[PDB]
């Protein structure tokens, strides 16, 4: 199936390789078992490029997965800044909740990714949205000790 | 005085709309006032009312004993007339600079060794307000310098002067979010130590320099 | 069934206060809830012009008291913004929320401190306006009173807290 | 409610005097005052009291829902204190921006195709408040495709040679008009052109039919 060779593609970075089966009719939307689009795995492994091309081909910028995942979630989680700015100018949801309740602001405040977080911020992040544990972006700069992290959301808090 | 004499409350001429400090002195904003009899007085930062307390005096002269980059923001001061309730207010900008603060710190008290032939990366951690306009990295000889801030050399050799150093290069400059502000992160590259030295990274900007020296001697460690 | 045309004649009866109108309209199913192409619904009319009866007629037939125009404005808005005291209490009283943004990122206490209606600040302050709420300019409700010399509304525009 | 003070009228320090919007647009034009009782509002147009209807409100905040050309000028708002029934005017000036528009009159013509070899020109009319700040021309070949792809007519290799003339300034429609003319030297291919033209509001464009033909009576 040309789908399932297009996500393998987009999440493998095959720049050249995605528009050949793009010309051969590929769905740009096509889904995988995870709920994975070819937009979510290119954005999750940072393919700049690709991430351009399938956004404007018709992308779904807001598919969630099997587990409420955007493709801001993936690209936020994995500190691919670049990629996220694609995602945010081509309308994603910057305050998109996953099955956890999780926003792209509680992935990134998470994992630690600072910059990531005042991308986020900066278009419109809410910083006191709470995930189904009650927890804000700044209740995780706490529970981690990331002191810098506190310090970039405590002044919108 | 208005054509009408009666009491009233305006402001002087002479009042400042932006201010600019530097972090550590003290502050003055005056509000200069005309008419009678004297205004009562009120400040606001950024809307907030300021009291006096031993950091700052909130009087007919808004006094910051020492200022600090935190207190940058708009002080709004309201003047009333006692007698008739009239009212005027001014707007004050207040900027604080900072000359440029580097976070590594400059102590040679234990000097660094490193075996010969090996690959380094010194770095200097610039933090300045307004942002440095040059990071500038320079060395020296260890022979030319004194070992014991005891300003270690007389002359400083800029690293496009390299010859008789180590190979070194200079990386493009990096960015970390630290404390809430964006640093800038400078980084020279020793390609193979064999040459003792000292290395000075200095930071420039509108309002002041800093520097940091960095001991490098190197030593051959055998079997 | 259904009268599509009935939602385009309540909305100017909203507007021109014709009070038997509205009352006619809505007997026959006017949809109190049609909007028209700038995003106004009969709420924002009624309230916009300060028409109480209606205001009221509206809200207690379902009304949503937090739509939003093409511009972002909530029928709170505009009644802050025009002065209309009892129509503000009403739409607070049916749930209006206080602190609703419009494209700009005003507040209705932003509106109101700018055009300088100092009671209507009040009772947005006294039904939990925040204060400390920045426009997409930086501007705070103190900043926008200051900017026009209005120093008593500036003394009113503090935190409750 | 509010301390009750001497009555007084004035405007905020932050009233606007001018005031520009685009075609289309909802204009606000608020009347910002100072003092108490609150004042009576009344605009003017014209030295004409402004009445509110479905189109346009005049209260404490003029507002226009969809801004015409027409509503250009100056409105005069007057606070009116409601106890001591003193006065204050003040005078805001509308300007109201055009997007480009590109006359069908000029570019239409009675000629289904142009002889081959010969020199014609097409012209481009172009009104916008402010004046167009550019005029730009492209081309594409009919074969070559409402297309996804145009080239600017610097580029002569598959069309005609031709030179742009600088912009000239005429009244036509009792309104000052740009006028961009392309000048094709010698009519030998058949292509569609394009004139685009950009203001500080917008952009307009319109896109001309070029059809080349050897048949003639010579
Ligand atoms: C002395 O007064 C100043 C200002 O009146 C205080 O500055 C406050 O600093 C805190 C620090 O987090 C800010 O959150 C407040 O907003 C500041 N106050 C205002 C009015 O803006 C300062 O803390 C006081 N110091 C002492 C020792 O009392
Ligand atoms: C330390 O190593 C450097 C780098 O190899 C030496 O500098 C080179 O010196 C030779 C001749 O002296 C020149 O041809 C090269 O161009 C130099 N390289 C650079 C990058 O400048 C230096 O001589 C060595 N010093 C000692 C004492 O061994
Ligand atoms: C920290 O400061 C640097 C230097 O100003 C920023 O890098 C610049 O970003 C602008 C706008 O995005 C670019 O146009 C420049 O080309 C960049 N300059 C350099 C030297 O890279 C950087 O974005 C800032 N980072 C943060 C987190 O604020
Ligand atoms: C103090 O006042 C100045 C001037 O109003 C503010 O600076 C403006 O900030 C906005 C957004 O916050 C910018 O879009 C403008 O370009 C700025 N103008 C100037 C002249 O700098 C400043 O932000 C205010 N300070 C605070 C803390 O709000
Ligand atoms: C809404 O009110 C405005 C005036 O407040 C009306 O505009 C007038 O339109 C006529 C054209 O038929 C002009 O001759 C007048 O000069 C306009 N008045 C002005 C410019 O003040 C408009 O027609 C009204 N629309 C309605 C009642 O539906
Ligand atoms: C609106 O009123 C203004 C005046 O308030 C007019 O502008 C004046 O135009 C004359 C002649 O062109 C100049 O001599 C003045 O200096 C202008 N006034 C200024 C610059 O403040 C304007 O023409 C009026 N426009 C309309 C449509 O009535
Ligand atoms: C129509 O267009 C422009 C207005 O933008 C006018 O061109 C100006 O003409 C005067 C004298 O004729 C020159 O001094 C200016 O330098 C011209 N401006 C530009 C941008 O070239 C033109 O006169 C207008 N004509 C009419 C009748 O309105
Ligand atoms: O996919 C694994 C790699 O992730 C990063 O690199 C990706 O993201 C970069 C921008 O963040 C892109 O420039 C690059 O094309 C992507 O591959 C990471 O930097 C790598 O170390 C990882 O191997
Ligand atoms: O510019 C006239 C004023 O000069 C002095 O004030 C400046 O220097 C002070 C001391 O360093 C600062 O604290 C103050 O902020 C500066 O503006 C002087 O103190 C004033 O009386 C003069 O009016
Ligand atoms: O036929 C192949 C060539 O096509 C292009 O060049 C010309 O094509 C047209 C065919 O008649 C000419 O009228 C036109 O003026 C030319 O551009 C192409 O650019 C050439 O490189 C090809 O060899
Ligand atoms: C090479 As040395 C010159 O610092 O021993
Ligand atoms: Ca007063
Ligand atoms: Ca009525
Ligand atoms: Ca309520
Ligand atoms: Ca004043
Ligand atoms: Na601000």
């Amino acid at each position: 199936d040309l789908g399932k060779k297009l996500l393998e593609a987009a999440r493998a970075g095959q720049d050249d390789e995605v528009r050949i089966l793009m010309a051969n009719g590929a769905d740009v939307n096509a889904h995988d078992q995870n709920g994975f689009t070819p937009l979510h795995l290119a954005a999750w492994y940072g393919h700049l490029e690709i991430v351009g091309v399938l956004l404007k081909n018709g992308a779904d910028v807001n598919a969630f997965d099997k587990y409420g995942f955007t493709p801001l979630h993936l690209a936020a989680e994995e500190g691919h800044l670049e990629v996220v700015e694609v995602l945010l100018k081509y309308g994603a949801d910057v305050n998109a909740k996953d099955e956890h309740g999780s926003t792209p602001l509680h992935l990134a405040a998470d994992i630690g990714h600072l910059e990531i977080v005042e991308v986020l911020l900066k278009n419109g992040a809410d910083v006191n949205a709470q995930d189904k544990f009650g927890k804000t972006a700044f209740d995780i700069s706490i529970d981690n000790g990331n002191e810098d992290l506190a310090e970039i959301l405590q002044k919108l808090n | 005085a208005p054509l009408a004499e009666k009491p009233f409350v305006a402001f002087g001429s002479g009042m400042e709309s932006l201010v600019e400090a530097t972090v550590g002195e003290r502050v003055r904003i005056p509000a200069k006032y005309l008419g009678y009899p004297p205004p009562e007085i009120k400040w606001y930062k950024n809307g907030i009312p300021l009291e006096s307390n031993h950091t700052i005096k909130a009087g007919h002269v808004l006094t910051i004993m020492e200022v600090s980059e935190r207190d940058t923001g708009n002080y709004t001061v309201i003047l009333t007339n006692p007698i008739s309730k009239e009212k005027q207010s001014h707007v004050v900008s207040l900027v604080v600079y900072v000359p440029p603060q580097i976070g590594e710190k400059s102590l040679i008290s234990p000097v660094d060794s490193y075996q010969y032939g090996t690959t380094q990366t010194l770095t200097c951690t610039v933090y300045a307000i307004p942002p440095p306009h040059h990071i500038h990295w320079y060395w020296q000889l260890e022979e030319e310098c004194a070992n014991e801030n005891p300003y270690p050399c007389e002359e400083w050799r800029s690293v496009e002067d390299f010859q008789g150093g180590n190979k070194i290069e200079v990386n493009k400059n990096q960015f970390a979010l630290i404390e809430g502000k964006n640093k800038t992160v400078s980084t020279l590259v020793i390609q193979a130590a064999n040459v003792s030295a000292l290395y000075k990274c200095e930071a420039v900007n509108k309002v002041g320099r800093g520097e940091r020296v960095i001991s490098f001697h190197v030593t051959r460690h055998h079997h």
